[PDB]
């Protein structure tokens, strides 16, 4: 059991290291926040007539 | 007139007005550029 546990940990480390989908959810939130701010500011350049 | 630096002043450059803090820059302008802007369309730096 100890061996399997230890192995699994090493497995996770490599999985995270070489991937690009891990924590995608956190990146998503950040991206959404940035978009909201970018939109808000950009519209300052609108003439509105 | 002179240039007042490192403090908020009222400015009026050759076609650019407003208030702010004037400091020296390291921006590399082209031979045919008068002033620059930030990512958002506001004046960032000005050629004297």
């Amino acid at each position: 059991i100890a061996n399997q546990f230890n192995k699994a940990i090493s497995q996770i480390q490599e999985s995270l290291t070489t991937t690009s989908t891990a924590l995608g959810k956190l990146q998503d939130v950040v991206n959404q926040n940035a978009q909201a701010l970018n939109t808000l500011v950009k519209q300052l350049s609108s003439n509105f007539g | 007139t002179d240039l007042i630096k490192n403090q908020c002043v009222n400015f009026n450059f050759n076609g650019l007005t407003g208030t702010g803090v004037l400091t020296p820059s390291s921006k590399r302008f082209q031979p045919f550029q008068q002033f620059g802007r930030d990512v958002s369309d506001f004046t960032d730096s000005v050629r004297d």
